[PDB]
RNA sequence: ACCAAAGCUAGCUCAACAUACUAAACAAAUACAAAAAUACACCAAAAUAAAAUAAAACAUUCACCUAACAUUAAAGUAUAGGAGAUAGAAAUUUUUAUCCUGACGCUAUAGAGAUAGUACCGUAAGGGAAAGAUGAAAGAAUAAAAUAAAAGUAAAAAAAAGCAAA
């Protein structure tokens, strides 16, 4: 439980940088823009997670279906094993049934 | 157990394991079991005469160097054949079919020191 | 020959293969990495042998001559300006020769000074119309000559005497190459008169 | 002439022995092949003498007098060898057009890699060679999987190296806000 | 030469000639009492007895009579700081017996200088005198001698 | 089972590291007083009178 | 600061390269 | 006052050790009270070394003056002498300056004491001077 | 007071883009008992995935399980199933070009096993680690400052009687 004996360097974080000032600026692009673009298109990230949300099993299933043809050998094997384990646990284990 | 990182030399085996250390062979085995050495297989050092040679292993420190201009095939051709080709073309006797008189070797199988097969060590 | 260094290597104004550096950092050490500002060879304007001024430190405003530069840590050192005093002659029952050694300084703390007004200036690289790249000051607008410095060997070409195993300049610069289409082997054989009639047989390569 | 392995007897006990600078490529190229051939042995004798001196210094547990002479001689011999190799390469390019002085081929061994198999010199053709015939230059169908693992491993190494370099650049920019 | 491809020899082939040899040898002082006519060399591992005989007879013009070679194995017991064995390279040792009755004795390549010994003795005496004069006076009992009074 | 101690403080400088310094030592003084003054034997009885 | 240009959906027709092997087939079908 | 930086500025590298080495772990109370005879320059000497092209000039000054020196121990007890005694001392202070150096501060370099100078004041404590330590195979020799 | 304790870095992780994918070294030697220059050959081979598990047993069955078609729906629908557990489409529809890419991921028992597939352990296939911390300068070790905070000891062995406390 030994704790450090010196003051850590105080992080000089500013609230008025470019990212913090323009955070989510076009969140209402559709509503205020005569609908052409959903707020889905502003999400940057993995291809299988743009404008989508699910639990671990659904996320693994979607990843395997979408980008499973470009995964490495061990990555695909790990994804398959994780899918199998999640299927078994979710469909056969738990309390509330 | 035995080692695996160590080199597998001739000192690490039985009597029947007699591996060479990298020296080139110099003959064959004769009739009664002896080794017959071939004179032509032994290298002959072509050592020049250094008695009257006026150069030393080190250069003068104040001697200037030169800009690095590695010799290329284009420069070698310009130095050895371009003047002859130009003079012959001006004279009008140039023969494109025959180029052996200019140092060109159509086939390397004839001469002693071949270039592509590299018949000479050094 | 060159020495190899681990990526986690700290430079301490000592030769990497020197005994002092070896005793300071054994081969089994890997210290914390210090942040070094990336400055390229085309933007490093601090050379060895030029006069510079000191910005911050105990000797604020003093000028000195650069004696060494270390590009790995962006260090520049001047002779006898930023000094701490250390004893070099240490024995069991005797001490002495307390000499002032000098600490290294950064490029942000050392800036070049032009020889005209002897005042601090900012150096920017410019391309001259003559095909040369010479440092040009911006505060005044003048070029700074390259600070020629003697090499570490310790010999100057102006005073050199040839030994028994040195070639003369004329012999070294004499050109005797005749660019023909013969190999060194063929030329040596012809020169020494070695006659070989028989030729090699057919040799298969695979 | 067995004394040629040693320096002059008047320089034996001297602490420092001075010598000239090393030979350079331009100076070597300026010379003819006769002078190059002679200078090779001129440097060979000096290199043997310097090696003898270094070994004797190690044996006697004393520093070698000015050991830069061996480095200078090695550099000069390397420059001479480079010059001769350049001349031979230029001549063989002019005469045959082959870039490499030894025959070779881009083969694919049983491990799936692409290698540059150099050719050895034999007295019999390839189809009659006991030792050469049992070699295998091709990959079996079970090697594609390992080739894919090699590709993926190299890709992972390169990707994490790129990420490391990007993180280092960002950290340096944050640490030195000179913009 | 070494690290080069020797041309294949077949019946009637030309004699193999090497123009610029790649072999570098060292002359070493024997660690064991050898006869007067024996000279000890450390030679590259690719050199043979005939190669060394030609090397000595042609480059140096030495009338050699016999050559006997052996391979000395370098120790591989010393461990690095990573517990990895460090191997000293193996080397070939050759003994050359001269022919015409010439006797070779390895010279003293580091003769001690009387002037150098005298200078070293003078420096040692000066250092001892400096240490003696810097030694504190026992009668002072640790009180510094720099102050006047 | 084979861990060892470290940090054996030793000072051993040789002529090669003592002469292989790239930059030289920039002294600010000298070893001693060259041409050391020898005061005259009589000073105690001459310090009494100013002139 | 000044905000980046708004994301706008281009009204001009889009035609993927038929020679690209990586383009999806639904963008090359006649229904597209 | 134990001001090492200003002491380095004032005295030179040949004067700092001889005055700090054996005093770092003691307490000194040095005061200046009077100077009967003003310091007088005795001689000036110059040494030029052509290896580096550097010239050093030292000036010797004879000084007869009065201080009050009291050197204390690390435990706070008196060691050398009382604080109110104004003893007279005659010394020869030799200063050195590097003329080639653009800055060139005048720094104290050496302190010459005459061989015939009276012995310094005795210390307060007693001192034991042991004889030569003898191995069993050595017999003591009495000097006469 | 010893033993000790605290650094912030090495580097890792997850995605996007991407040239389009077995890196650099390959002088000589390397499938003779690998790193041994050199002799009349022989070379090549395919034939289903199984089971652990679920059906509370276990026999028919048991999604993913190293084979491309992605997304919004039709739809968990039609169907297939000891018609049980469970499995499960299709016809037909939607998907506007590029930058805006970094981190409400870890900081040396964490993050890759990794300082390294190295020491070491096995005949072999194979398994597989721990270990870094001063400072602008150690070319400032008669070296300078912060904690003297875990368990274990010493400073300082114990005096009838008892879950050690109230
Ligand atoms: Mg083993
Ligand atoms: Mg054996
Ligand atoms: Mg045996
Ligand atoms: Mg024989
Ligand atoms: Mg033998
Ligand atoms: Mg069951
Ligand atoms: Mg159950
Ligand atoms: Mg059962
Ligand atoms: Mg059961
Ligand atoms: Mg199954
Ligand atoms: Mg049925
Ligand atoms: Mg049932
Ligand atoms: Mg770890
Ligand atoms: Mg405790
Ligand atoms: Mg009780």
């Amino acid at each position: 439980f030994h704790v450090r004996v010196t003051l850590p360097p105080r992080k000089v974080v500013d609230r008025w940088n470019e990212k913090r000032a323009m955070f989510g600026v076009y969140d209402n692009i559709g509503i205020l823009g005569n609908f052409e673009k959903h707020p889905k298109e502003l999400i940057k990230g993995p291809i299988w997670l743009r404008g989508w949300k699910g639990n671990e099993l659904q996320r693994c299933i979607r990843k395997k279906r979408m980008v499973g043809n470009r995964m490495f050998i061990d990555d695909l094997h790990n994804l398959n094993k994780r899918i199998s384990y999640l299927y078994k646990h979710f469909n056969r284990h738990g309390k509330y049934r | 157990g035995a080692d695996r990182m160590s080199k597998w030399t001739s000192k690490r085996g039985p009597r029947t394991f007699c591996k060479g250390r990298g020296a080139k062979g110099t003959g064959f085995h004769g009739r009664d079991g002896k080794f017959v050495q071939i004179k032509e297989m032994i290298p002959e050092l072509v050592v020049p005469e250094l008695a009257g040679f006026k150069l030393k292993p080190y250069v003068n420190y104040r001697a200037p160097e030169g800009t690095d201009t590695p010799l290329t095939a284009k420069q070698l051709f310009l130095e050895t054949a371009a003047p002859a080709i130009e003079k012959d073309f001006k004279a009008g006797t140039f023969d494109p079919e025959h180029l052996e008189k200019y140092g060109f070797e159509p086939t390397q199988e004839g001469k002693l020191f071949q270039l592509y097969p590299k018949n000479f060590p050094r | 020959s060159k020495v190899t260094l681990p990526p986690n290597y700290r430079y301490g104004m000592s030769r990497p293969g020197s005994l002092s550096d070896k005793r300071k950092n054994p081969p089994g050490t890997r210290r914390r990495r210090v942040p070094v500002e990336p400055i390229s060879d085309e933007d490093w304007h601090l050379f060895c042998g030029d006069k510079v001024e000191i910005l911050e430190g105990k000797d604020a405003g003093k000028q000195g001559k650069v004696v060494q530069v270390i590009r790995q840590r962006n260090w520049v050192v001047v002779e006898g300006l930023n000094t701490h005093y250390r004893y070099v002659g240490k024995t069991v029952d005797y001490r002495g020769t307390m000499i002032p050694s000098e600490a290294p300084l950064l490029h942000n703390q050392v800036k070049l000074v032009d020889p005209t007004d002897r005042k601090p200036t900012d150096v920017e690289w410019r391309f001259t119309e003559a095909g040369e790249r010479v440092r040009v000051s911006t505060r005044s607008g003048r070029i700074i000559p390259k600070p020629e410095f003697p090499r570490a060997d310790g010999i100057v070409p102006e005073t050199w005497i040839d030994g028994p195993k040195d070639t003369s300049v004329e012999d070294a610069l004499e050109k005797t190459y005749v660019p023909r289409l013969k190999t060194l082997e063929e030329e040596v054989m012809e020169a020494m008169g070695i006659q070989e009639t028989r030729r090699h047989k057919k040799v298969y390569w695979y | 002439g067995l004394e040629e392995f040693f320096d002059d007897p008047k320089n034996w006990g001297e602490e420092k022995v001075k010598s000239g600078a090393s030979w350079t490529c331009q100076q070597l190229r300026n010379k003819s092949n006769e002078d190059l051939h002679k200078l090779w042995y001129v440097l060979l004798k000096e290199r043997n003498m310097l090696l003898t001196l270094e070994q004797e210094a190690k044996r006697q547990r004393l520093p070698m007098p000015s050991p830069e002479r061996l480095e200078k001689v090695v550099d000069s011999m390397d420059a001479l060898d480079k010059v001769v190799q350049e001349r031979e390469d230029a001549l063989r390019l002019l005469q045959t057009g082959q870039e490499k002085a030894r025959p070779g081929a881009w083969r694919r061994d049983i491990f799936g890699r692409i290698i540059w198999h150099k050719f050895k010199q034999w007295p019999i053709p390839w189809y009659l060679n006991k030792k050469y015939n049992r070699k295998r230059f091709f990959a079996m169908p079970y090697v594609e999987r390992f080739v894919r693992m090699r590709i993926e491993k190299q890709a992972r190494i390169k990707a994490r190296k790129r990420s490391l370099e990007r993180k280092k650049e960002k950290f340096l920019q944050e640490k030195f806000p000179h913009l | 030469a070494r690290n080069v491809l020797y041309p294949l020899y077949q019946l009637g082939n030309p004699q193999l000639r090497v123009f610029r040899t790649n072999f570098f040898i060292q002359l070493v002082r024997p660690g064991t009492a050898q006869p007067e006519d024996t000279v000890q060399f450390r030679i590259p591992m690719e050199m043979t007895r005939v190669d060394l005989r030609n090397y000595l007879e042609r480059i140096y013009n030495v009338p050699v009579a016999a050559v006997r070679t052996r391979v000395q194995y370098g120790s591989n017991r010393r461990r690095d700081h990573r517990n990895i064995r460090i191997k000293k390279p193996d080397y070939k040792v050759a003994y050359v017996q001269l022919a015409l009755g010439q006797t070779f004795t390895f010279p003293d390549l580091f003769p001690e200088r009387k002037g150098a010994s005298v200078d070293v003795d003078v420096r040692d005496q000066v250092l001892e005198d400096q240490r003696q004069k810097h030694s504190p006076d026992p009668r002072r009992g640790g009180v510094p001698g720099w102050f006047g009074l | 089972s084979e861990k060892e101690f470290v940090e054996h403080a030793r000072k051993a400088g040789l002529v090669i590291p003592h002469e292989r310094l790239e930059r030289p030592i920039h002294l600010a003084c000298t070893a001693g007083i060259f041409d050391a003054y020898v005061p005259p034997e009589g000073d105690a009885r001459i310090s009494s009178l100013s002139k | 600061y000044r905000a980046r240009p708004p994301p706008r959906r281009s009204q001009e027709p889009r035609w993927p390269d038929p020679d690209d092997p990586l383009t999806p087939r639904w963008q090359l079908s006649p229904r597209y | 006052n134990s001001d090492h930086d200003r002491l380095h500025t004032l005295v030179t590298e040949n004067c700092f050790p001889d005055m700090v080495w054996d005093i770092r772990y003691k307490t000194v109370r040095w005061s200046f009270v009077e100077s009967l005879e003003p310091p007088q320059v005795v001689q000036v000497r110059c040494s030029s070394l052509m290896n580096q092209g550097n010239i050093y000039g030292q000036v010797t000054v004879r000084m007869h003056t009065r201080q009050t020196l009291a050197i204390y121990d690390r435990f706070g007890r008196l060691m050398y002498g009382q604080e109110d005694v104004p003893r007279d001392v005659l010394e020869y202070v030799v200063f050195e300056k590097h003329l080639v150096d653009p800055y060139g501060s005048w720094r104290m370099h050496g302190k010459i004491i005459p061989p015939w100078a009276p012995p310094k004041q005795p210390i307060l404590k007693t001192v034991m001077i042991p004889g030569p330590q003898l191995k069993p195979w050595e017999e003591f020799e009495e000097p006469q």
